[PDB]
RNA sequence: CCGAGGGUAGGGCCCGUGACUGGGGCGAAGUCGUAACAAGGUAGCUGUACCGGAAGGUGCGGCUGGAU
RNA sequence: UGGGAGAGGGUGGUGGAAUUCCCGGAGUAGCGGUGAAAUGCGCAGAUACCGGGAGGAACGCCGAUGGCGAAGGCAGCCACCUGGUCCACCCGUGACGCUGAGGCGCGAAAGCGUGGGGAGCAAACCGGAUUAGAUACCCGGGUAGUCCACGCCCUAAACG
RNA sequence: CGAUGUCGGCUCGUCGCAUCCUGGGGCUGAAGAAGGUCCCAAGGGUUGGGCUGUUCGCCCAUUAAAGCGGCACGCGAGCUG
RNA sequence: GAAUGCCGGCAUGAGUAACGAUAAAGAGGGUGAGAAUCCCUCUCGCCGUAAGCCCAAGGGUUCCUACGCAAUGGUCGUCAGCGUAGGGUUAGGCGGGACCUAAGGUGAAGCCGAAAGGCGUAGCCGAAGGGCAGCCGGUUAAUAUUCCGGCCCUUCCCGCAGGUGCGAUGGGGGGACGCUCUAGGCUAGGGGGACCGGAGCCAUGGACGAGCCCGGCCAGAAGCGCAGGGUGGGAGGUAGGCAAAUCCGCCUCCCAACAAGCUCUGCGUGGUGGGGAAGCCCGGGUGACAACCCCCCGAAGCCAGGGAGCCAAGAAAAGCCUCUAAGCACAACCUGCGGGAACCCGUACCGCAAACCGACACAGGUGGGCGGGUGCAAGAGCACUCAGGCGCGCGGGAGAACCCUCGCCAAGGAACUCUGCAAGUUGGCCCCGUAACUUCGGGAGAAGGGGUGCUCCCUGGGGUGAUGAGCCCCGGGGAGCCGCAGUGAACAGGCUCUGGCGACUGUUUACCAAAAACACAGCUCUCUGCGAACUCGUAAGAGGAGGUAUAGGGAGCGACGCUUGCCCGGUGCCGGAAGGUCAAGGGGAGGGGUGCAAGCCCCGAACCGAAGCCCCGGUGAACGGCGGCCGUAACUAUAACGGUCCUAAGGUAGCGAAAUUCCUUGUCGGGUAAGUUCCGACCUGCACGAAAAGCGUAACGACCGGAGCGCUGUCUCGGCGAGGGACCCGGUGAAAUUGAACUGGCCGUGAAGAUGCGGCCUACCCGUGGCAGGACGAAAAGACCCCGUGGAGCUUUACUGCAGCC
RNA sequence: GAGCUAGCCCUGGCCAGGGUGAAGCUGGGGUGAGACCCAGUGGAGGCCCGAACCGGUGGGGGAUGCAAACCCCUCGGAUGA
């Protein structure tokens, strides 16, 4: 429920903010953060090799439980749900009747309070995580490991989801939030229900500078240079492309399809993505 | 206005010290050359 | 002190007028087509929407003030 | 107080028929379409047939000259939440009523905003016909839209 | 071309006369007044504005008249730009 | 003898420009061979959020003292940051190290690369971050939190006492965190005092006064007081914190809770130790048994790890505390006390500058802290002033032109000019009041106006205190006084109307462009299923991202509003298991060389044989493109309409003489006395047009047009005045340039613009202040232009390669 | 060679004073309940004015300079990209 602002600025009549309602503890667990080292988009060679990166707001890494299996059988209680300035997603506090502590992606509805629990045998219910083989058909899902034990890979920005389509041997057939269908081996874990904060998407930055406090730095058009920066730079004027729309490295960049031809995975794409 | 010579004792002998010669193969070239050519001095005074 | 009034500045309403522009009414015998009246030759009308020299056409839903 | 009929409204679920697309099988020389044709599709294997899958939208028979609502309008099925209404008994209140300028709310379609969805259909638009022309009627395509959620618009042969 | 700064303006003049004005004349299709045309004449004079970078030109208000040309399209070791 | 030759020497310009902020000087006395310039005194002026003081960097003896003045100092010099010599820097507590970790660097394990080398977990290094024990005064010519004095404190070793399951690089807690706003109580700092202490003072008309002037504190251990921070206690279970755990985490129960208690800081007090002014006399001495007290203001500092709100969600590690493990419990650790032990390096001086960076004692540049008082609404603004520091290392005259910076101006008021360029005007605060339009915020300080000092009288509310007085803060009313004038000086918007462009705040060509350019939220297309795409790298490895399609890369467009039409024949991209073409390779019909022969050797047709291309389709917010001629209406004109040729399709809406219009100052209308510009229209648009977006748009702009009001030295049209120069005298004393020169005008001539040739004219020799017409004056071997089988950047369907990709 | 300059990383520091007055909160009004209105409180913002600080708009001076980019007046930003 994206929150607007009154016009007292030119930058304030279009701003909107995240509500921040589901949240609950406004400081993170101390045992359970690190240290976020900020590259600015520099490799270990020091050289940009991600452009117009740097200047963010410091933030803290939290530690997530991307694995969950882990601890099969133990169940946790829902004990917060927190600001995660590294996702999109907000994250929940988990106690485990354990004693330990972890850190999740909150599906939507997850309710302070509530209990989770992973494993072949957990119940069907939105925060629980099982082997993909053991959710039913038509499930819709979050957090899926996409190879057994390598850890949840798809399906972690707010609001995305996988429905789980049907089952075929060893494998499942989800559907992505980018629409492909693929197969996704059954002993793979995935945790039910959608991820939260749906509303994200619906947020007007509203001002230059709040691009700058994310770690975005101005992006400026090929057009915009020279010859011996970019395809596009140079001309008399204003100029159009003059030649098919290209990178700064020379590729075409309008339509033209860059995916590893004999990519081993492709056997288990069935279908490409959609609009 | 503010001209090109900042002085910084640490920042010299960092850049054109002995130990930064030495650890680097044009380095040791710079100071065999300063070596055959007779040099008072193979590197720049700082008082560290 | 108040004070006719004069001056300065800024507002409100009305009237007249204006390059040009909008459609309207009217005018014995102009040009284009033929939308409506018969099932008017695609039943018509309709609110809306998009389009077309023009009447109009088509979509969606509605009316019989439609015929057989 | 005790009863009743009903597509009255809202939410969540959910069933089958059909269309379209996809995959597999089998099969070959046309299919489609019209007044007649052509565009279109088809040996790069279509149409017609069988099995599998995905997805959206609308609910056949019952169904009526029917029922419900103040109107707009409401039709598979299930559950929950909720309005109106009629009947019987003749128990309670004791004229507490009628209408209603303003006000407030509801208000088909189309249209608008922000997300989503998109099978079929289809403004615009393209093509094939017809014609003197044919910015039409007919034919093959096809985008908004038609569908959902919230927020707008407030119109009508909103008619008995 | 081992460099002669290039438009216009401003400032400062100076010269030519094929004379705009003023002075002197002949002819007139010169009644007067006012013109036309040509001859002599360079002493002095020849305004202030609107527009445009403008030269030029058109317009306003005047005037005896609002002359035309040369001086490296006079003049940037004088200014402007 | 020439090479704008090379090196050196010495001329010319020339006793010329200049002598480095216009803060400013005068005199007396001293010293000395010599004095505007050194020392001393008095007078004058300048800085005072500094031009004063303290750190850090950088510099490296420049510090202090004696003796010097050849050179250095823009003059002088007896002076000096200069020459010579001697002296000077004292730490367990200040800073760094024997402590921690940050980026980053390095790097046993390991990975990679022809070599050199590149990576890389831990570990190590790395600080202005964490952590950690000293305050006040005195002393030297020169050091001082360092020496000394007083009062405090830290760690290490050993010992005594008492206590305890002691013990770690291992587990845990803590350390530990943002931005804005902010409470209570304090301190720093400051204002006042009719109170306390003080050498004196009474002038020039008056005052011996509740007069003037000066000062009225600083540090301090335990204890106490005030104000704050930190913190639940008990028990049972326990599978988690990579062994263990009594610790920590999780569940339960009991008790305690806006507290309290324990604990830790800040402030006050505090044994005690210090300090102590004017004035006067010669840095000192006196004052002085100095006094050291009350009221007010009050931090941005302290209590602090405080409170609240917000989104962009805010280091690490050690010290420290707790837990246990081997081990050891004769040990070891904790608490108290005692004695001993406590190393290395820095410390002088300059430090907004004459000692640092700028070749200079250079009007430039340089991070942190303190930065007093009065008034002006506030303040670090402005004026003056304290403490303290200076008068800027050439002077003395004169009172021309001309230049600079400055002041004023009759009448006029933009007539100036490309342009109101420049300079006026306006100018703070309080009150009244305020338009179109608008996205409802704004436009707005709209515009426009009134008030503003001083005196007396009455009165309201708040802070401190006590509710009162005093001090202090914000006021309300009445009556008066003076001047030309009351934000009386200084600091402090001119305003409006209307266009173009760009939504906006931002960014840019360091050093000629700040803009309409770039960026920007936002819109769309496209790629990417994760060992992602993409980027850097030979690779390993990185970034992407410890992210996962609501994400990430690429591209264009550029808030927002209303919109974004037709063309897929060419190019691009996407799809297409057919067909055609197609390399190595497979195959081997059929040949050939040689040998006596077995054989050896070579060529080789059909046929199979990938991507790419061809071919079939799709695709525009992909590259791009969006017609011509002729005829036609009952006045004329013009064509809604028709004919025909061509195209892949013939430019729709909207806009239009435009930041685009050549003809052009198009035509008409507005504004003006007059308008090539401006605004509104028209449309035969040379040559607009829809994301190289189209048309609009409130607000915004040191952008660029046009107009009006206000006001002006811009101008008619100039005048006067000030100061710094220019000028003269003393001191010091450059420069580019220069074939040599005994270097006039005209009319000619001459390589075509002559001081230098011809003819004539004119002219005694030499300077000084001025002006710029000439010396085709200086400067820089023309940037334009061409030429050279010269160079370089850029492009592409030029050629040929290469990375990369298939 | 990044002691100048450009970007980024780590860790610190700085931004006098005044002005405007968002959301929220409270109360009052309102209604079936609401939306919403009013007042108070509150203190938001690439908000406003203006020093330090960062700039470099217009003009003038300078032009063998004080300076191989400076000086004067004027002007932009000044809680933020
Ligand atoms: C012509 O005007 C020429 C241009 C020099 S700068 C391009 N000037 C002198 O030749
Ligand atoms: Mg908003
Ligand atoms: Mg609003
Ligand atoms: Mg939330
Ligand atoms: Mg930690
Ligand atoms: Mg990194
Ligand atoms: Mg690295
Ligand atoms: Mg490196
Ligand atoms: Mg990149
Ligand atoms: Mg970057
Ligand atoms: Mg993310
Ligand atoms: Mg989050
Ligand atoms: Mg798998
Ligand atoms: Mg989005
Ligand atoms: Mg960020
Ligand atoms: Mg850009
Ligand atoms: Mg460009
Ligand atoms: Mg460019
Ligand atoms: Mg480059
Ligand atoms: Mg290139
Ligand atoms: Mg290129
Ligand atoms: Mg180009
Ligand atoms: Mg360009
Ligand atoms: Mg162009
Ligand atoms: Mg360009
Ligand atoms: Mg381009
Ligand atoms: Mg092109
Ligand atoms: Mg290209
Ligand atoms: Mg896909
Ligand atoms: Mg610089
Ligand atoms: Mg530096
Ligand atoms: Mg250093
Ligand atoms: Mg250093
Ligand atoms: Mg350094
Ligand atoms: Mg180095
Ligand atoms: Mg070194
Ligand atoms: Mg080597
Ligand atoms: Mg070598
Ligand atoms: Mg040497
Ligand atoms: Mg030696
Ligand atoms: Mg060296
Ligand atoms: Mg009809
Ligand atoms: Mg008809
Ligand atoms: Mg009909
Ligand atoms: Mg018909
Ligand atoms: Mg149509
Ligand atoms: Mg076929
Ligand atoms: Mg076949
Ligand atoms: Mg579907
Ligand atoms: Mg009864
Ligand atoms: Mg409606
Ligand atoms: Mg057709
Ligand atoms: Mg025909
Ligand atoms: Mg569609
Ligand atoms: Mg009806
Ligand atoms: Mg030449
Ligand atoms: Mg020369
Ligand atoms: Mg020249
Ligand atoms: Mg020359
Ligand atoms: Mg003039
Ligand atoms: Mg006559
Ligand atoms: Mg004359
Ligand atoms: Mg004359
Ligand atoms: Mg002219
Ligand atoms: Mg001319
Ligand atoms: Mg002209
Ligand atoms: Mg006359
Ligand atoms: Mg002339
Ligand atoms: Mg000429
Ligand atoms: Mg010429
Ligand atoms: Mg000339
Ligand atoms: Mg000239
Ligand atoms: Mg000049
Ligand atoms: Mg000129
Ligand atoms: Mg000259
Ligand atoms: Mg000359
Ligand atoms: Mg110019
Ligand atoms: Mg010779
Ligand atoms: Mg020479
Ligand atoms: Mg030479
Ligand atoms: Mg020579
Ligand atoms: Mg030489
Ligand atoms: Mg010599
Ligand atoms: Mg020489
Ligand atoms: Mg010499
Ligand atoms: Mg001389
Ligand atoms: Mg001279
Ligand atoms: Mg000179
Ligand atoms: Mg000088
Ligand atoms: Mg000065
Ligand atoms: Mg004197
Ligand atoms: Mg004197
Ligand atoms: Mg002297
Ligand atoms: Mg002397
Ligand atoms: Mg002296
Ligand atoms: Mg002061
Ligand atoms: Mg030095
Ligand atoms: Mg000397
Ligand atoms: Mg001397
Ligand atoms: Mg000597
Ligand atoms: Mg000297
Ligand atoms: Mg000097
Ligand atoms: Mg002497
Ligand atoms: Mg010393
Ligand atoms: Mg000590
Ligand atoms: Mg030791
Ligand atoms: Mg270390
Ligand atoms: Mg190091
Ligand atoms: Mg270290
Ligand atoms: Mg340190
Ligand atoms: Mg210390
Ligand atoms: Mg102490
Ligand atoms: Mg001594
Ligand atoms: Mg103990
Ligand atoms: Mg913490
Ligand atoms: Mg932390
Ligand atoms: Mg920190
Ligand atoms: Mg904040
Ligand atoms: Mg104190
Ligand atoms: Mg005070
Ligand atoms: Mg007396
Ligand atoms: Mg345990
Ligand atoms: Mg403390
Ligand atoms: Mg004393
Ligand atoms: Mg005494
Ligand atoms: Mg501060
Ligand atoms: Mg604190
Ligand atoms: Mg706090
Ligand atoms: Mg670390
Ligand atoms: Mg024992
Ligand atoms: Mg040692
Ligand atoms: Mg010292
Ligand atoms: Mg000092
Ligand atoms: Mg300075
Ligand atoms: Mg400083
Ligand atoms: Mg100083
Ligand atoms: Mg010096
Ligand atoms: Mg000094
Ligand atoms: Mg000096
Ligand atoms: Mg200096
Ligand atoms: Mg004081
Ligand atoms: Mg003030
Ligand atoms: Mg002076
Ligand atoms: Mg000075
Ligand atoms: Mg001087
Ligand atoms: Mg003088
Ligand atoms: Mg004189
Ligand atoms: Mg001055
Ligand atoms: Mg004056
Ligand atoms: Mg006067
Ligand atoms: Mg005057
Ligand atoms: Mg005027
Ligand atoms: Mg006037
Ligand atoms: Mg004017
Ligand atoms: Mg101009
Ligand atoms: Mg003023
Ligand atoms: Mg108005
Ligand atoms: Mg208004
Ligand atoms: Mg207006
Ligand atoms: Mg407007
Ligand atoms: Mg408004
Ligand atoms: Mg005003
Ligand atoms: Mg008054
Ligand atoms: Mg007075
Ligand atoms: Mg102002
Ligand atoms: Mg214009
Ligand atoms: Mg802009
Ligand atoms: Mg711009
Ligand atoms: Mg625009
Ligand atoms: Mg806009
Ligand atoms: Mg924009
Ligand atoms: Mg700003
Ligand atoms: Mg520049
Ligand atoms: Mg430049
Ligand atoms: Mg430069
Ligand atoms: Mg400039
Ligand atoms: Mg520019
Ligand atoms: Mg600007
Ligand atoms: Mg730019
Ligand atoms: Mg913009
Ligand atoms: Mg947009
Ligand atoms: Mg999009
Ligand atoms: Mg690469
Ligand atoms: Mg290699
Ligand atoms: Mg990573
Ligand atoms: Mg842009
Ligand atoms: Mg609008
Ligand atoms: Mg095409
Ligand atoms: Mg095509
Ligand atoms: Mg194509
Ligand atoms: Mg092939
Ligand atoms: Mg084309
Ligand atoms: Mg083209
Ligand atoms: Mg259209
Ligand atoms: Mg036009
Ligand atoms: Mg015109
Ligand atoms: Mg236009
Ligand atoms: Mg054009
Ligand atoms: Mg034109
Ligand atoms: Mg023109
Ligand atoms: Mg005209
Ligand atoms: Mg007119
Ligand atoms: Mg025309
Ligand atoms: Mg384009
Ligand atoms: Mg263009
Ligand atoms: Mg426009
Ligand atoms: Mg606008
Ligand atoms: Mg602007
Ligand atoms: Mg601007
Ligand atoms: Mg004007
Ligand atoms: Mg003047
Ligand atoms: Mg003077
Ligand atoms: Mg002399
Ligand atoms: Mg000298
Ligand atoms: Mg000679
Ligand atoms: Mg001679
Ligand atoms: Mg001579
Ligand atoms: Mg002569
Ligand atoms: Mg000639
Ligand atoms: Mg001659
Ligand atoms: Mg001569
Ligand atoms: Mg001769
Ligand atoms: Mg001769
Ligand atoms: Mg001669
Ligand atoms: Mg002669
Ligand atoms: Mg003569
Ligand atoms: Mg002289
Ligand atoms: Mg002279
Ligand atoms: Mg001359
Ligand atoms: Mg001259
Ligand atoms: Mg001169
Ligand atoms: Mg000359
Ligand atoms: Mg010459
Ligand atoms: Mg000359
Ligand atoms: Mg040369
Ligand atoms: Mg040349
Ligand atoms: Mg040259
Ligand atoms: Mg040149
Ligand atoms: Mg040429
Ligand atoms: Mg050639
Ligand atoms: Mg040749
Ligand atoms: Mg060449
Ligand atoms: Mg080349
Ligand atoms: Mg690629
Ligand atoms: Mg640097
Ligand atoms: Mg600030
Ligand atoms: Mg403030
Ligand atoms: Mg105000
Ligand atoms: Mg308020
Ligand atoms: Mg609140
Ligand atoms: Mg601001
Ligand atoms: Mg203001
Ligand atoms: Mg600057
Ligand atoms: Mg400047
Ligand atoms: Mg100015
Ligand atoms: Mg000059
Ligand atoms: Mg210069
Ligand atoms: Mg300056
Ligand atoms: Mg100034
Ligand atoms: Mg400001
Ligand atoms: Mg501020
Ligand atoms: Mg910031």
């Amino acid at each position: 429920a994206v929150k607007k602002f009154k016009p007292y600025t030119p930058s304030r009549r279009f701003m909107t903010v995240a509500d921040f309602s589901e949240i609950t503890k406004t400081e993170p667990e101390k045992s359970l953060v690190k240290p976020l080292k900020k590259t600015g988009g520099r490799n270990n060679q020091g050289r940009i090799t991600v452009r117009f990166r740097g200047g963010g707001h410091k933030r803290l890494y939290r530690i997530i439980d991307f694995k969950r299996w882990d601890k099969v059988g133990i169940p946790a209680k829902v004990a917060a749900i927190e600001y995660d300035p590294n996702r999109s997603a907000r994250i929940a506090l988990l106690h485990y009747v354990d004693g330990e502590k972890r850190y999740i992606i909150a599906p939507d509805g997850l309710q302070v309070g509530q209990q989770v629990v992973a494993g072949p045998d957990a119940p069907i219910q939105v925060g629980n995580a099982l082997p993909l083989r053991f959710i039913p058909v038509g499930t819709v899902v979050h957090a899926v490991e996409l190879e057994p034990k390598k850890g949840a890979k798809l399906a972690r920005a707010a609001g995305t989801s996988a429905q789980i389509q049907g089952r075929e041997g060893d494998y499942v057939i989800l559907r992505l939030p980018s629409g492909e269908l693929r197969k996704v081996h059954g002993e793979c874990y995935a945790t039910v229900g959608a991820v939260g904060n749906a509303d994200h998407k619906n947020i007007v930055l509203g001002k230059a500078g709040r691009s700058r406090w994310l770690g975005r730095r101005p992006h400026v058009r090929g057009a915009a240079m020279n010859p011996v920066d970019h395809p596009h730079g140079g001309g008399e004027g204003r100029a159009p492309r003059g030649r098919p729309p290209a990178s700064p490295w020379g590729w075409q960049t309008k339509g033209l399809k860059t995916r590893k031809r004999r990519k081993p995975s492709s056997r288990f794409i069935i279908a490409r993505r959609k609009k | 206005m503010k001209r090109t010579w900042q002085p910084n004792r640490r920042k010299r002998a960092k850049t054109h010290g002995f130990r930064a010669r030495m650890r680097t193969p044009g380095g040791r070239k710079v100071l065999k050359r300063r070596r055959q050519k007779g040099r008072w001095r193979l590197t720049p005074a700082v008082r560290k």
